[PDB]
């Protein structure tokens, strides 16, 4: 009896049990090992087969990562997401082991149906990763934006939550380019990128190419565009000493305030709320840029 | 952090009825109901959150 | 001996949710609304009898719930999968029935009957979750035409309370996707869902492809009001406008479907005027 | 089968101290840079969800050795016994969280993964200052060279929150000796290096180096603002500290 209940518990923490099947690969599955079959072992067996190995997809990617500098920043973002859904796949699994050990009862037809509503929600992330083994920042965003497109507002909001997360990053990225012309992508694994060409004192020449390829799925093409000469009319004012924030000083307390904003709410990504002060950046520079030479 | 809370509550799911932060819960369905005694069983329909 | 009798109740709360019995076999079968369980005799041909009499009731719930749920997964934004993602929750709740029955088998504290008195209401609520997993697939429907069925069963049908109540809550949740980019075509001008579900799909302001596959979720006096509505729309597209007129007409949410007439009539003459 | 499994629990808080065990047997391979557990033999194959036990207190005991090497054979107080420092505060504020586990543990309560919901958020922590201590101590940095280390690390740990906070928290830990230095010459105009503290090292003709084995973590450019100020002074923001002081004296 207690035997194939402790057993898939500690599949649930990693692979094994009590008995050896040993899936680090493949479709992670449960051999009961028993002299004592019955047909009803064969349908729990089914049960255990995409709980353990949905579980062990998030370990083959965040070992994959091996926590690295070479992609820290989106690549392993989105590692950092993951990792706060792998604590909570153990929780529900505390409390069972909670019940079974002394604080009793076994796994039973109400265990049964507590679990599936992990497992519906391990549907939805574990085809998350599926969507997405690249290795870029631009196409991770273009990636799980899509699996935002379907139906279900169970999974709109858990993968709304995840976006907001594998974003934290990206508008990092964003704000500070725009308003004084920062960098840290060594990689280019920012959707803008940088120095393709040689770098020469300025003249307007080329230090940054967008890429019409990869270009996250939450922006609008025609607002990539406006940015592309933010950043170009402002690292052209290194030709002055005069890097600040353009016109208004109340656009570089927004970058500083918003950083904490976003980590402290639900993990949301503000997409056309976020679109309303960039707008108002291509307005700043741009009677700026001209007042210096007047 | 938000997220993280509630999420936290219900036990990635696994809790319909309360929400807590023990991680003592003993997970049981209730008795059946005094109404359910009468009628037989009956699926609650969540209406009106 | 006499032992026998409770082996096969708790054989029988396996048919339920849909799996394999100890003693009682499961047939996954192609085809849906009728797999066949093959229930092996045992000595007391009453008992038989009696156990086949309660043998349907699990039996038309375990089929529709399995294709739909995998089916619903599959779909890309449409209406179809909020609704087949619904069914999947009042399918939860089920299986507490299955569950607080098993509790009751620690040692024999129930009977065949005993189990039918029970699920004498959710007879009633799955046979008519039994006849919209039938109906979405006679048609091949797709998003438009969906919500064209559903509204005649929330302004129909009665014979049961938890048939009609249960049969409220989940036709609105399958308006309501459809509700919110509702607001998102009548102000705004676009669509977010990859088929739209309206009279027309995107494109002088007469260059529309009229999809009649994919229709409206009501009568088609507001789809004509729909269709009046994105030729104002497609005026500010035409040559370029202020295009954030409407947000008084947004301080207040729509959400109706007992008179969807008249907020779709107070998104026609508030587009009508800011042109 | 259950009593074996709670034994387990029971020399794991043992081990997390970075000590002998009881009936874990640990074995230091080259001075406690690896420690080889040996795990006893059981009838529960559970054996697998051991060796995932023994991987974090890996990297617990080697932030430790590193960080010890450094100060105790040259007493560093610019930055390497700075960050001995930072590191032995978190190693307080862990050992607290092992007399919180040996608490609940003359209760019946923990067992395998009930401890691992603690083991998680410290698992971040230790893992990433275990992998800044490889790089210090075995890549041979000191004074500016470490600072730029960290440096590159607050850049890669921007995934993570948690991973952020760490990194964050050593590199301004590891400063705070070193910036004092330079605040005195570029204030002041005083400067004394007894272990090569900061980058200017005397013998007006007396030289103001800006060396690379203590690289800055800001750009080589600003560095000779710091230089320049101490120039005619000597017989985010904190370049604008240098630039501030650069003005006053010239």
């Amino acid at each position: 009896e207690t035997s194939l209940v402790r057993d898939l518990l500690y599949v649930f923490q990693g692979i094994d049990g009590k008995f050896v099947k040993m899936c680090n690969s493949e479709n992670c599955y449960k051999v009961d090992g028993k002299v004592a079959v019955s047909k009803s072992l064969k349908d729990i067996t089914s049960k255990l087969s995409e709980l353990g190995w949905l579980h062990n997809k998030i370990k083959k990617y965040t070992d994959q990562r091996s926590l690295d500098r070479a992609f820290g920043l989106v690549g392993q973002s989105f590692c950092a997401a993951l990792h706060q859904e792998l604590k909570e796949y153990y929780r529900l699994l505390s409390v069972l082991h909670s019940q079974l050990q002394v604080e009793s009862s076994l796994t039973l037809r109400r265990l049964l149906v507590w679990t599936f509503d992990p497992k519906i929600r391990l549907k939805t992330l574990a085809a998350l990763v599926d969507h997405c083994q690249g290795r870029k920042g631009g196409e991770l965003a273009s990636a799980v934006h899509a699996y935002t497109k379907t139906g279900d507002p169970y999974m709109r909001s858990l993968v709304q939550h995840i976006l907001g997360l594998v974003a934290y990053p990206i508008l990092n990225f964003l704000y500070r380019w725009i308003y004084d012309g920062e960098l840290e992508d060594t990689y280019h694994e920012f959707f803008v990128a940088s120095d393709p060409v040689v770098k020469t004192d300025r003249l307007w020449h080329d230090k940054y190419s967008l890429r019409k390829s990869m270009i996250p799925s939450f922006m609008t093409m025609d607002q990539s565009r406006k940015v592309l000469l933010i950043g170009k009319s402002i690292n052209f004012l290194h030709q002055v000493c005069h890097d600040q924030t353009p016109a208004s000083k109340a656009m570089a307390v927004g970058k500083s305030a918003e950083s904490p904003k976003d980590a402290a709410e639900l993990f949301t990504d503000l997409e056309n709320a976020f679109q309303t002060k960039i707008d108002a950046a291509y307005f700043d520079t741009s009677k700026y840029l001209l007042d210096v030479l007047n | 952090d938000k997220f993280e809370k509630e999420t936290r509550g219900s036990l990635f799911g696994a809790l319909v009825h309360s929400r807590t932060n023990d991680m003592d819960i003993k997970l049981d369905m209730p008795p059946v109901p005094e109404n359910a005694d009468l009628s037989g069983l009956a699926i609650k329909v969540p209406q009106s959150i | 001996l006499p032992s026998q009798e409770t082996c096969l109740v708790e054989d029988l709360l396996y048919i339920l949710i849909g799996v394999d019995g100890r003693y009682i076999s499961v047939q996954p079968l192609v085809g849906r609304q009728s797999r066949s369980f093959s229930v092996e005799q045992n000595l007391d041909s009453s008992v038989k009898e009696l156990v086949n009499r309660i043998l349907p009731v699990a039996t038309n719930y375990s089929t529709v719930t399995r294709f739909v749920e995998e089916n619903s997964s599959f779909e890309y934004g449409q209406v179809n999968h909020a609704l087949g993602a619904a069914m999947r929750t009042l399918g939860k709740e089920y299986m507490i029935l299955i569950s607080q029955l098993e509790h009751l088998q620690r040692q024999g504290l129930l009977s065949l009957q005993k189990l039918w008195f029970y699920i004498q209401p959710t007879l009633r609520t799955m046979e008519v979750l039994a006849s919209i997993a039938t109906s979405l697939n006679k048609g091949e429907c797709f998003g438009g035409a969906t919500l064209s069925l559903l509204h005649d069963r929330t302004f129909g049908y009665t014979g049961d309370s938890q048939a009609q109540e249960l049969c409220l809550y989940l036709t609105k949740a399958a308006s309501a996707p459809y509700f919110d980019i509702l607001e998102r075509w009548i102000y705004r001008g676009i669509i977010n869902d990859p088929y739209s579900e309206f009279m027309v799909e995107e494109h002088w302001d007469q260059r529309y492809t009229i999809v009649q596959q994919q229709i409206p979720s009501f009568l088609q006096k507001v789809a004509d009001k729909i269709l009046s509505t994105g030729k104002y729309l497609n005026v500010v597209r035409e040559c370029g406008h202020d295009v954030t007129c409407p947000d008084a007409k947004e301080i207040t949410y729509t959400l109706k479907e007992q008179a969807y007439v008249e907020r779709i009539e107070k998104a026609y003459n508030y587009a009508s005027k800011v042109l």
